[PDB]
């Protein structure tokens, strides 16, 4: 067990346990689910609080006019990668005068996060990004990892107890592709309502929904365009 | 432009500045002071580019105060003069050169009184009496006519009266009022301000 | 030798209204004794309440426009709100002083609404000073336009003529007449006019042509 | 083990940040309550000696003309953070002719509340309460050593914060008034303190939109004390 | 010139078993003198002098810098310095400012540390050494001192005739010179003692 | 978690070397300082003259300016470096804004330097605690103290070194309202502090004064003998 | 398990990673050097491991200038590094002063180099003790240094295996006043005292230092001399 | 361009014009030259606009930081000193800046004069600009120490009127500020043509 | 327990390496300087008195540093070279800057700061060397100082080296002198101190070393004196031993 201390040290089984400990640090974040249609990409996260009087910590934060991210894990590394993300947006926005393809941006994220996973002196980043964008070929939902093995999907979910969400994605990934925005969003919260224990209900103040469309700019919502999205639901089948 | 005169005596140093701070046409300040009290027996006068005079005041004045508060005793006039000459010679060869004209007045327990003489090319000198500007010339003629190493302080003051009477007669400049110090075994004593109604 | 500057010209007008900001400019881009194009609007819409025009050296106009847009996005994406007009004015002034020892050879006018909903024109200079005025004329046609605006807007040098506040449509007719009168005599002026109007409901644009010589 | 900032836990977590959160606890308490009339705020001084001059120990400092602060933990990390905020606020007014709003103040502080790094130093040991009035009325803001900043309506910190939050949630609702919240706060203060409450123990800091200047109460606080 | 800003004249002349160095006393700006007691001949150890002429600032700074490196050398090694060692050191000190040059013409005059062997050399403003046997000169006036020393020098000279020869040469060449004058200092050294005399020059 | 290093916390939220570096001060020589209304005065104990050398070099009370006065505890070398830096800081401040240097700014400098010196990587913190006495703003007497953590902390009287609790406890029972000025009573107050010192040997007492306008004055071991004589006279009059 | 490494003292004693470097020096090849009245003679003991090796490749007696000899007793790869350092440094002296550098000044600067390498804490010190000699200003010198950065001055000394026995013989046999040839004789004697006996023109390697300069002798004159020199 | 400043018993008078041209072309007539530094400090704009604006804004920044670090209002000589030490770092690089520094002090009134040439001096009367010598003449006609308030107001108003009358580079609205012991106050902003009608006869 | 580096503290608050540097000092050469006006002296013990040396250096512990100052030394010998070159460079920088000899106290504090910067910083070996100071100035005359690896420095009139000199300091206190500036008296006193404190039977002159510093008319010369006067000093002190055994 004396070899399970640092990033540089290979294990005698070859598995860097620093990476898996970073994975387990990621797994203690909030629940969030990302899923796309052919035309609309929606990522929905869950808020939490310190106390009743306290506000709720936001998860979905704005990045760019066609890029917005979810997050789970650390907050300092989150805002650090947020600053790097905005910088990488506006740099090519300045140079090429175009919006970025998403794939090369997330490759830049992986190359950014590789060096703190190989050298000594900086820990790997506990990070839970779900990235929604629009290049010329439509919406993309990418997910990240502290091992910088970024994954492209059609529907993912990370955080605590996100497995029921993943099974819901399994049983509706055939159905996600054709529908319009409204029932797509209520499919998203019909993953988030199974990311919870059933003895309480998903309220207004704990959720946020972000839609970016092929003609729609990325926009975050909180309780107010969400109370329209919170209607149109049934109870859980108790 | 103007000039501040610095006569050496037997046991005193008779320095005398002006009070003029004109700007190319008009006299902005008619009660100016160029006298920089370094320590209890060491003075300094400064004439040059008026952006650099304040900077030398800061640097030399405060660093000699720093030596005094560090070690515990007051500098010799010679070491302070060499410190100034070394700093001008070092700051000469840079992207920011310094162009002033200094002259140093100090007093030792051992060496007694002392006069030094600078340049804008950073030269030490141990002179009886110095010069800068054009008051340079007009003082040096009479002052080398009537110098005696064994002169009394009242004869030196009288000589300065006479020379100033000759200065107010053949210049282009105005130069109304001259402020005067003296250094002794005690320290810096300011004499009365020396002005003249002309006609 | 290589010279770093060239005079492209331009003509920028601004009027601070009661609740409006009108900025208009011709679209001729010329150089020396030739015409590069007859379509290049010097006016640019920053927010819903802010329009900037930039004349002078064209490359610095483009570069400054891009940097200003970048810092607009920086402020909004940091602080969840758009800028006011005078904040943009202070920011542009700090930039123009930040390249003091190699200046932008660019005249600048920011027009827009304040937080009270009234017109506010901030003039500029190539080194970066500014002030809140009612009307300015920027470019080669500055002197051809300023005394007439002193006549009409300021009502200056007149006797027994009371002060009526400037309406919208009267100001539109003013802008059309001043650009016709300046295009008759200036050589850096003509072929078009890009008129932008800032209201409390958005930005209106309007293109009025001119003579083709 | 856990020995340094560059090593996770098998379950989480730092394990340096945790010991910083533990190092919150040693400090004296402080209570701020957001009211739409304005933000009230309080603190305990914990004076040791009569030679210890009471107005010299700073707890409420002034960052902006409408922004207060309160510190909880190591004094000098807090002094560094106050210094940086005092710089940065002035730069925001410089570059924008306006007041940096308090949430943006806290984002600027929490940018390097965790920039802790010894190569490529330690994380800071203070939690901070920010009270101010932006365009949206008054704001009360609560950060931590870990930079996880959130808004709080009435936050209590430091030692005996548990029963303070308990009796605070006992008494709080959304539509409180000013002096009622003031006396409600100082009741909780004299319930959590060990000494007799007087003019030297506590100090208040009241900011209002119409009373932006002077976020302080000086010896009228005596009159507020004697009304209980 | 820049060399003719403060004036200057340094003469060294090698005798039979001794060596003599002399310089002027005048210091001042281009035409306005200041004082008559400016040192240009500096003692560098025993029985080994140096002469400096040209810009007075470079003179004093180079003299103090050479004093610095000289004391460090003689305290790293307890023996005193040989004159060729001094010549190479001075040439190195000048050549460090190859493109930032000081404005001076150093003249080294000293004896042998072991024997009584005399020595003269002079250098340029970039560090070009030159050893001769008769005399070296430097400063603003040159051709006067060249003519006088080529006129009056003999190879084997008793110290009295060496003294009087360098005396007459310096006095006539300084009286022909304009920007350098106002008295002459003379150092005549030998193995036994060091003699320093000041001459009654024309103060015009 | 351990006494090494300075960088990591305890599991219950402490810094060991911050807490431990104060012990070097707490085992150090005692030096007190009070403020009068017009004349401020202080002094160190344990001159400890070892019979064969001079003691003008071991002076623990100095000045940075003509308006501020020093004292310290702990080890002497850190005090040497901190004061040598603080002189240059005072003079650089004088090279800036032309006021006499306020005591508050230079205490913020010294404590700030000490703290950002502590925060860095493996630098042993200065185990001293200075006493910084001055009267600048219309002769308002001020004295602040420092800490190895670097916290300036304004007092009215002060006592550090060995047995500082008892020595400060004497000032609790001594420091009534009508101390000063009454400069003579401030003089007798310093004398009673020196008599209440941990050894109070009578000749190992070294005290220095400032009348808020003059210079630092080192007293003479005959005036202090008269002060001990009149203090013993007051003790006999108590009988 | 202490000292470890170079940054701390012992609880009471000295520096263990200097003492072990001296131990590795003492576990080195034997050598001897004798200061005579007119010259200084250096000589080593160089046995090849097999009969395969060549004796015109690596050279123990090494000049630093035309008048300075220098040998060692230790590890060759470090020996070459510090020799190359001394070469460059002596050339810097000859650049500055235009004069051949005195051996005391070499010892000052080489000792400063070695002491700089003993400074904490990332490199090891040398496993090299030196023997520096030369005929500077008539009087020849002989300077032995060590990995600790210090130095000495000897009349005659030795370094390597059985250096105590060679030192007792040099105390016994040698004296103050000899010639170069007599010093050569007693140097080969004290080298053959502790070496193996099969000693030819190749197992030893001798350099001398005349007042005419340094001289590194050849196997021709070696076999002319050492063919049963006593 | 013409500014002036003179202190007396009841504080400091600060007045200036508002004309800032562009060579032979007038840019504006309403350039507020007297830059409001603080509620207790007032600087002017004298030759070059960007340098005056920028470096006085940086001075206001540094004064605010000084006050928030020392809980204490800064002195006037302090401000002139910091401004000269900031501006002197670009000597020879071509900055034109000739402002004045005014404010109330613990010593009382405060009047300093800071150039881009670094000519930091105090004094009693100053006047900066192209037509400054006109103002020197009329002010040193009308100067005393024991003037009244309305006397000083009409004095400075007369002064700026004369300066803008003879010089061509001066005009616009005549601003007029007044420093007190507690805080400065704008007195008036008078146009030249009104003053010509009022004072011409 | 809390050993590893020089920095940081052991919990008392005490130190590790300053104490261990003094215990490194104690096993080294013994030196002393005496109370003298119109001159001052230094004594030193010859380490490594083996017969195959050369002694062509004339100085093994003494280093005539600027003009009017020498310094004895004790401890790790190469660090003494490292510090003495730098100290000569400091003094020569002062002379370069002011053209005045260094008045020795700021010189001492400068070297103490050089040592102290390695005491605080990490991880560096602090100089395990104490060394003496003799010198003359314009302000106090003949002076004596004691450098320490802590950076503390003591102005003494009769100095102290380690375990071989604690008894020397005891004899210096019990046989304290004051008022006599006669150098031969203090030299006999130092001869007595090295006679008792060194274990050299009958005090052979090859095991001793004496350097003095007198003020001569403007020059302040430093006298590294030779062997024959040391021989007659030994005979003088042994005649004083015969005077001591006159009581038998």
């Amino acid at each position: 067990n004396q070899y399970d201390n640092d990033v540089t040290v290979w294990s005698p089984q070859g598995r860097i346990h620093q990476i898996e400990y970073a994975m387990e640090a990621v797994k203690q974040g909030s629940a969030t689910v990302g899923l796309k249609s052919k035309t609309h990409a929606v990522l929905v996260a869950l808020k939490r609080a310190q106390s009743e009087l306290a506000a709720h910590q936001k998860k979905i934060l704005h990045v760019d006019n066609h890029i917005g991210i979810s997050i789970a894990g650390l907050t300092a590394d989150a805002r650090l990668l947020c600053n790097f993300m905005r910088q990488e947006c506006l740099d090519s926005r300045f140079v090429f005068d175009r919006p970025l393809p998403v794939s090369r941006l997330v490759s830049l994220i992986g190359s950014k996060t590789q060096i703190p996973t190989q050298r000594y002196g900086r820990r790997p980043y506990g990070v839970g990004l779900l990235i929604a964008g629009y290049d010329d070929m439509g919406p993309h939902i990418f997910q990240t990892c502290p091992s910088a093995n970024y994954f492209d999907c059609r529907a993912m979910s990370i955080g605590a107890r996100s497995q029921s969400a993943r099974t819901y994605l399994e049983r509706h990934m055939s159905e996600f592709m054709e529908c319009n925005l409204n029932e797509l969003v209520k499919h998203g919260l019909r993953a988030l309502r199974e990311t919870l224990p059933a003895e309480q209900d998903l309220t207004t103040k704990n959720v946020s929904i972000g839609i970016v469309g092929k003609d729609l700019e990325f926009t975050i919502y909180d309780d107010d365009d969400v109370s329209p999205f919170l209607e149109g639901l049934e109870e859980r089948p108790q | 432009m103007e000039y501040l005169i610095g006569i050496q005596g037997p046991d005193y140093v008779l320095v005398a500045s002006d009070r003029v701070a004109a700007s190319n046409i008009v006299q902005m300040k008619d009660d100016h002071d160029k006298m920089f009290k370094m320590s209890e027996k060491i003075l300094l006068l400064c004439v040059g580019e008026a952006g650099d005079t304040v900077q030398f005041a800061e640097y030399i004045q405060k660093n000699v105060q720093l030596y005094k508060m560090r070690n515990g005793y007051e500098l010799s006039p010679t070491a302070a003069a060499n410190f100034t000459r070394r700093n001008l010679a070092d700051c000469l060869r840079s992207r920011t050169p310094y162009h002033v004209n200094l002259l140093l007045a100090g007093y030792d327990e051992h060496e007694g009184p002392a006069l030094y003489y600078m340049d804008y090319l950073a030269a030490l000198a141990k002179a009886p009496f110095a010069a800068h500007g054009y008051g340079a010339f007009l003082t040096l003629s009479i002052l080398d006519r009537y110098y005696t190493p064994t002169i009394s302080r009242e004869r030196a003051v009288e000589l300065l009266r006479k020379c100033l009477e000759e200065l107010q007669k053949r210049f282009i400049l105005n130069l109304p009022t001259f402020s005067v110090r003296i250094i002794d075994k005690n320290g810096i004593h300011d004499l009365d301000n020396i002005s003249f109604p002309k006609q | 030798r290589f010279s770093p500057y060239v005079f492209n010209g331009g003509t920028i007008l601004a009027i601070a209204g009661e609740d409006f900001a009108i900025v208009a400019s011709d679209t001729r881009l010329s150089e020396g004794f030739s015409i590069h194009t007859r379509d290049s609007p010097k006016c640019y819409k920053l927010t819903d309440k802010t329009v900037i025009g930039c004349s002078g050296f064209h490359g610095d106009c483009l570069t400054l426009t891009k940097i200003i847009e970048a810092r607009l996005k920086m402020y909004k994406h940091s602080n969840n709100k758009a800028m006011t007009t005078g904040a943009i004015a202070a920011m542009l002034s700090t930039i123009l002083y930040s390249r003091r020892f190699f200046p932008y050879y660019v005249y600048n006018i920011i027009g827009g609404l304040d937080e009270e909903g009234k017109g506010a024109v901030y003039s500029f200079d190539p080194v970066g000073s500014y002030q809140r005025d009612s009307f300015k004329a920027g470019g080669s046609a500055s002197a051809m336009l300023q005394p007439l605006l002193d006549n009409q807007v300021g009502f200056k040098n007149m006797q027994n003529v009371e002060h009526v506040p400037l309406s919208l449509d009267r100001a539109m007719r003013l802008v059309k007449d001043v650009f016709i009168s300046a295009a008759e005599r200036d050589v850096y002026t003509g072929d078009a006019l890009r008129i932008c109007i800032v209201t409390k409901e958005g930005i209106r644009e309007e293109t009025v042509s001119l003579r083709k010589d | 083990y856990d020995r340094g900032v560059n090593t996770f836990s098998p379950e989480g977590r730092l394990f340096q940040v945790e010991y910083a959160i533990e190092a919150i606890k040693l400090g004296s308490t402080a209570i701020g309550i957001q009211t739409s009339e304005g933000v009230c705020l309080a603190v305990e001084k914990r004076i040791t000696s009569p030679l210890m001059e009471p107005s010299s120990i700073e707890k409420i400092v002034e960052i902006d003309a409408h922004i207060g602060c309160a510190m909880s933990g190591l004094i000098a990390d807090a002094k560094t953070l106050i210094d940086k905020a005092r710089v940065e606020t002035q730069n925001h007014w410089f570059t924008y002719n306006e007041t940096m709003t308090v949430e943006s103040v806290t984002q600027a502080v929490s940018n390097l509340a965790l920039q802790f790094g010894e190569e490529d130093s330690r994380p800071f040991g203070v939690a901070l309460l920010f009270g101010g009035v932006d365009e949206k009325g008054p704001q009360l803001f609560h950060m931590d050593p870990s930079g996880t900043f959130v808004q709080c309506d009435a936050r209590a910190i430091g030692s005996a914060s548990e029963g303070a939050q308990s009796s605070l949630q006992e008494v709080y609702h959304k539509s409180m008034t000013l002096k009622e919240a003031i006396k409600s706060s100082l009741i909780i203060l004299k319930q959590v303190m060990e000494e007799k409450l007087n003019a030297t123990n506590i100090e208040l800091a009241t900011v209002q939109p119409g009373q932006n200047f002077h976020m302080f109460t000086k010896e009228e606080l005596e009159e507020v004390i004697k009304d209980i | 010139s820049i060399m003719s800003y403060n004036g200057g004249a340094v003469m060294a002349m090698k005798g039979k078993n001794c060596v003599a160095i002399a310089a002027d006393r005048r210091f001042g700006i281009q035409a306005q003198m200041v004082t008559t007691d400016f040192q240009k001949i500096f003692p560098m150890g025993d029985r080994l002098y140096i002469g400096l002429a040209g810009l007075a600032t470079d003179v004093q700074t180079v003299a103090q810098r050479l004093k610095f490196r000289l004391n460090l050398y003689e305290l790293k090694e307890g023996r005193q310095i040989k004159p060729y060692t001094l010549m190479s050191m001075v040439a190195n000190l000048l050549y460090e400012k190859r493109f930032g040059p000081y404005y001076t013409e150093p003249v080294i005059a000293g004896l042998d540390p072991k024997t009584f062997k005399p020595f003269i050399c002079s250098l340029d403003l970039i560090g070009c050494p030159m050893v001769t046997d008769d005399f070296v000169v430097s400063g603003t006036c040159a051709e006067q001192m060249y003519g006088m020393c080529e006129s009056l020098w003999e190879p084997n000279m008793d110290p009295d005739h060496l003294f009087e020869t360098i005396s007459q040469a310096m006095l006539n060449a300084v009286d022909r010179d304009a920007v350098s004058g106002m008295g002459v200092i003379v150092h005549i050294i030998e193995k036994d003692k060091i003699t320093t005399r000041t001459l009654k020059a024309r103060m015009d | 978690s351990y006494d090494r290093a300075i960088t990591v916390f305890s599991p219950d939220g402490h810094l060991f070397q911050v807490e431990y570096a104060q012990e070097a001060v707490k085992k150090g020589s005692t030096a007190v300082g009070v403020r009068g209304r017009d004349i401020v005065v202080l002094g160190v104990e344990k001159k400890s003259v070892a019979k064969l050398q001079d003691e003008r070099t071991v002076r623990k009370i100095c000045a940075l300016d003509d308006n501020v006065c020093m004292a310290f505890a702990g080890l002497t070398a850190d005090a040497r470096i901190v004061i040598n830096r603080a002189r240059v800081e005072c003079q650089s401040h004088r090279l800036t804004v032309e006021d006499p240097v306020t005591v508050e700014y230079i205490t913020r400098y010294i404590a700030s330097l000490k703290q950002r010196y502590t925060q860095s990587n493996g630098r042993r913190p200065f185990g001293i605690s200075a006493l910084i006495v001055g009267f600048d703003f219309d002769g308002t007497p001020r004295l602040y103290q420092t800490d190895p953590s670097g916290t300036y902390h304004a007092w009215k009287a002060n006592a550090i070194g060995r047995g500082a609790k008892s020595v400060r406890e004497f000032l609790e029972k001594n420091y009534t309202d009508e101390a000063i000025e009454t400069d003579d009573l401030t003089i007798k107050l310093v004398i009673k502090a020196l008599l209440e010192v941990v050894q109070s040997g009578g000749k190992n007492i070294e005290l220095a004064v400032m009348r808020r306008d003059q210079s630092l004055k080192i007293l003479n071991p005959e005036e202090i003998e008269k002060y001990v004589a009149e203090i013993e006279k007051e003790k006999e009059e108590n009988e | 398990g202490y000292s470890f490494s170079l940054t701390t003292f012992s609880p009471s004693g000295k520096l263990v990673q200097i003492e072990y470097a001296l131990a590795a020096v003492a576990g080195g090849a034997p050598s001897v050097g004798i200061k005579a009245a007119n010259g200084v003679v250096l000589a080593t003991e160089k046995k090849q491991k097999s009969i395969l090796y060549d004796e015109r490749s690596v050279h123990k007696v090494e000049p630093i200038t035309k008048h300075i000899g220098l040998v060692y007793s230790g590890m060759g790869p470090d020996y070459r590094v510090l020799v190359h350092r001394a070469r460059k440094l002596a050339q810097q002296y000859y650049l500055v002063y235009q004069e051949p550098i005195p051996t005391a000044q070499l010892v000052q600067r080489v000792a400063s180099v070695m002491q700089e390498y003993t400074q904490s804490g990332g490199v090891r010190p040398f496993g090299v003790s030196l023997l520096i000699c030369g005929w500077n200003e008539g009087r020849p010198y002989l300077f032995q240094s060590d990995p600790s950065g210090a130095y000495f001055a000897w009349k005659a000394t030795a370094m390597g295996k059985n250096y105590v026995n060679g030192k007792t013989f040099l105390e016994k046999r040698y004296n103050e006043d000899l010639e170069l040839e007599d010093a050569i004789h007693t140097a080969i004697l004290t080298l053959k005292e502790s070496f193996e006996g099969q000693m030819t023109e190749d197992n030893i390697e001798v350099g001398i230092c005349n007042e005419a300069g340094f001289r590194r002798l050849t196997p021709t004159e070696v076999k002319d001399y050492l063919a049963a020199i006593a | 361009t013409t500014t002036l400043a003179f202190k007396f018993r009841h504080g400091v008078i600060v007045a200036a014009d508002s004309r800032a041209t562009a060579g032979a072309y007038i840019a504006s007539q309403t350039v507020k030259k007297v830059i409001e530094i603080n509620p207790y400090l007032l600087g002017t704009m004298a030759g070059g606009a960007a340098d005056c604006s920028f470096w006085e804004r940086l001075l206001a920044r540094q004064c605010r930081i000084y006050e928030l670090r020392n809980k204490e209002r800064i002195s006037v000589a302090a401000a002139s000193k910091l401004l000269a030490n900031m501006v002197y770092q670009y000597k020879g690089m071509g900055l034109s800046m000739g402002t004045m520094i005014c404010g109330w002090d613990k010593r009382g009134p405060g009047l300093y004069y800071v150039d881009s040439e670094g000519n930091r001096i105090s004094g009693a009367t100053f006047s900066v600009g192209s037509g400054s010598v006109y103002a020197y003449g009329v002010m040193d006609r009308g100067y005393s120490y024991d003037l009244e308030v309305e006397q000083a107001y009409d004095l400075a108003r007369r002064a700026i009127y004369q300066a803008t009358y003879r010089d061509a580079y001066s005009g616009g609205a005549v601003n007029l500020y007044h420093v007190r012991e507690d805080g400065w106050i704008r007195v008036s902003s008078d146009n030249v043509a009104d003053l010509h009608e009022k004072y011409s006869g | 327990r809390y050993d590893s580096r020089t920095t940081i503290f052991s919990p008392e608050g005490r130190l590790y390496q300053v104490e261990y540097a003094m215990e490194a000092i104690g096993h080294a050469g013994t030196c002393l300087g005496i109370l003298a006006n119109d001159g001052v002296l230094l004594a030193a013990e010859r380490r490594n008195i083996h017969k195959l040396l050369d002694e062509v250096f004339f100085s093994e512990k003494i280093y005539k540093l600027n003009e009017d100052m020498a310094c004895s030394v004790a401890g790790i010998t190469s660090d003494a070279n490292v510090l003495t070159n730098e100290l000569r460079l400091i003094a020569q920088r002062y002379l370069l800057q002011y053209q005045e000899p260094i008045p020795c106290e700021q010189l001492v504090t400068a070297l103490c700061d050089i040592k102290q910067a390695y005491t605080q910083f990490g991880g560096k070996r602090p100089f395990g060397v104490s060394l003496l100071y003799i010198g003359w100035d314009k302000h106090y005359g003949f002076q004596l100082y004691q450098s320490d690896p802590s950076g503390n420095y003591g102005g003494w009139k009769a100095t102290c080296i380690g375990n071989n000199s604690a008894a020397a300091v005891s004899m210096l206190k019990q046989d304290y002198k004051e008022g006599e500036m006669t150098l031969k008296s203090a030299l006999a006193l130092a001869i007595k101190v090295l006679n008792k404190t060194m274990d050299v039977s009958k005090l052979s002159a090859e095991k001793v070393e004496i350097a003095t510093l007198t003020r001569e008319n403007g020059k302040t010369v430093i006298r590294v004196l030779k062997q024959k006067e040391v021989e007659q000093l030994i005979k003088k002190h042994e005649e004083e031993e015969a005077k001591a055994e006159r009581e038998k």
